[PDB]
């Protein structure tokens, strides 16, 4: 989980007809989506090249696009090494799970 | 690359239905309202017409 | 459209919500208009029936 890595605002809260699909792209192809995002789908938000984070296995990143266009962008992007991973942020539930972990450790000793 | 050109294009494309469909919705809800002032002019008050005419 | 036009979309949808809400307010207005106006028409018809009844008496 990305509880302590990303923030609530990294996606479009109060989306009109849009979804910030977190299409994690590896480092071998991180430099490609930041220009191809315009053509990979239409009826989307332009200038959606903003990266979130960079990791050893694959660089965290996302893109905003129409709800029906999620299908089209995924089908077009899976061929250019753009792994799709729809992440959901939740402060409350992640915090609860971590607190349960710490509780279990202390109670276990 | 294209700077604000794609911004203008796509944003106006979203406009052309975001506001237009709501405008059509408002037109048709005002049309339902039209039919409904017709209904209330002849439904409640018309029941009262049948009542008062029966009284007479 | 990081912030330029997305805010415009949000504003347009807010305008849509306000317009439909005010259209429903206009529905309420004209429904009350139907109530009142038709009731005055009833009063007029009642006056006509009163006149005809005095003639019959």
């Amino acid at each position: 989980s990305l509880a302590e890595i990303v923030k609530k605002d990294d996606f479009v809260l109060d989306s009109e007809y849009l979804v910030t699909l977190l299409v994690v792209v590896p480092k071998l192809n991180h430099n490609d989506w930041i220009k191809q995002y315009e053509t990979l789908a239409e009826m989307v938000v332009p200038r959606s090249s903003n990266v979130l984070s960079e990791d050893q296995d694959s660089y965290l990143c996302n893109v905003t696009l129409f709800r029906k266009a999620v299908d089209d962008f995924r089908h077009k992007a899976r061929e250019n090494k753009f792994i799709v991973r729809d992440f959901q942020y939740n402060e409350e539930e992640m915090k609860a799970d971590k607190e349960e972990m710490t509780r279990l450790s202390t109670d276990k000793k | 690359a294209l700077s604000d050109a794609d911004v203008q294009k796509q944003i106006k494309h979203m406009m052309a239905f975001i506001e237009q469909e709501a405008n059509e919705k408002a037109e048709e809800i005002d049309a339902k309202a039209e039919e409904e002032f017709n209904i209330e002019k002849g439904r409640l008050v018309q029941t009262q017409r049948l009542k008062i005419m029966e009284y007479y | 459209s990081q912030t330029q036009g997305i805010q415009q979309l949000l504003q347009a949808e807010k305008r849509a919500a306000e317009k439909v809400a005010d259209a429903r307010k206009r529905k309420a207005r004209r429904l009350k208009q139907a109530k009142e106006e038709a009731q005055m028409e009833v009063e007029q018809y009642r006056r006509e029936r009163e006149q005809e009844f005095q003639s019959k008496q």
